[PDB]
């Protein structure tokens, strides 16, 4: 019940970490 | 007063979890907990202030000095701490991610642009996922997210 939301926030925090990578990666290829 | 802000700054599932821990140390059942329990409750929800920092906090929230704090007080503070403790990218680097994310360059990142992001990743982001990311990120509710809103959402992220 509250375990889910714990997971929900986790997954979300993770995706944001991914965003930063995708961005970073793409910013290097710009060379 | 300046509470609803702190409430807004936190997601739905966060305030839902924070309560859980809070309520946990609330025997009085009065939506109240002892300041001698703060440090430990804050530990359950990720925060790790140094004992000296926990003392500062206790001084701020409980100024009049009764030895307890409510949940709205917990919120307002938890949020400030979360922010203070932040250790994410700076403005400069975060703005560059932004322009990578804003394909049409309208000053926003929209639902569609959002899913356009995880495509470069080998992950599977559900429709709701995309919607929740935008949900917590969306604060004026314009349906999208601007830079300043992108900052908050990226606050101390690794
Ligand atoms: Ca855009
Ligand atoms: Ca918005």
């Amino acid at each position: 019940e509250e375990k889910r939301n714990r997971a929900i926030t986790a997954r979300r925090q993770h995706l944001k970490s991914v965003m930063l990578q995708i961005a970073a990666t793409e910013l290097e290829k710009e060379e | 007063d300046q509470q609803a802000e702190a409430r807004s700054y936190l997601s739905e599932e966060m305030i839902a979890e924070f309560k859980a821990a809070f309520d946990m140390f609330d025997a009085d059942g009065g939506g109240d907990i002892s300041v001698k329990e703060l440090g430990t409750v804050m530990r359950m929800l990720g925060q790790t202030p140094t004992k000296e920092e926990l003392d500062a906090i206790i001084e701020e929230v409980d100024e009049d000095g009764s030895g307890t704090i409510d949940f709205e007080e917990f919120l307002v503070m938890m949020v400030r701490q979360m922010k203070e403790d932040a250790k994410g990218k700076s403005e400069e680097e975060l703005a560059e991610c932004f322009r990578i994310f804003d394909r049409n360059a309208d000053g926003y990142i929209d639902a569609e642009e959002l899913a356009e992001i995880f495509r470069a990743s080998g992950e599977h982001v559900t429709d709701e996922e995309i919607e929740s990311l935008m949900k917590d990120g969306d604060k004026n509710n314009d349906g999208r997210i601007d830079f300043d809103e992108f900052l908050k959402m990226m606050e101390g992220v690794q």
